[PDB]
């Protein structure tokens, strides 16, 4: 605030925190293999 | 005097010149003795 010149002056206000979770999901892919070098590629 | 006088030809045969835009300058030319060419592609892909 924008104190006076005579007044109280107590406890303006304080943030609220929050906390945003990032669960760190995974990404599976299985395919099956059965020049080409399918294995690599 | 008319047979003692003979016209002078061109150097060289000359043609209409045509264009050579043939997209083979963009497509993909392979050397390929071969009696064929095979290419292999994915239409699909796999998941995850």
């Amino acid at each position: 605030g924008w104190a006076s010149e005579t007044a109280a002056l107590s406890e303006t206000a304080t943030p609220q925190i929050d906390r945003i979770t990032i669960p760190l999901h995974e990404l599976a892919a299985m395919p099956k293999a059965s020049a080409f070098d399918i294995e690599t590629w | 005097g008319g047979y003692l006088v003979d016209p002078q030809t061109s150097e060289t045969i000359r043609g209409v010149l045509r264009s050579t835009a043939s997209l083979r300058q963009i497509a993909s030319v392979v050397n390929v003795e071969a009696t064929s060419f095979d290419v292999l592609v994915d239409k699909t892909d796999m998941g995850s």
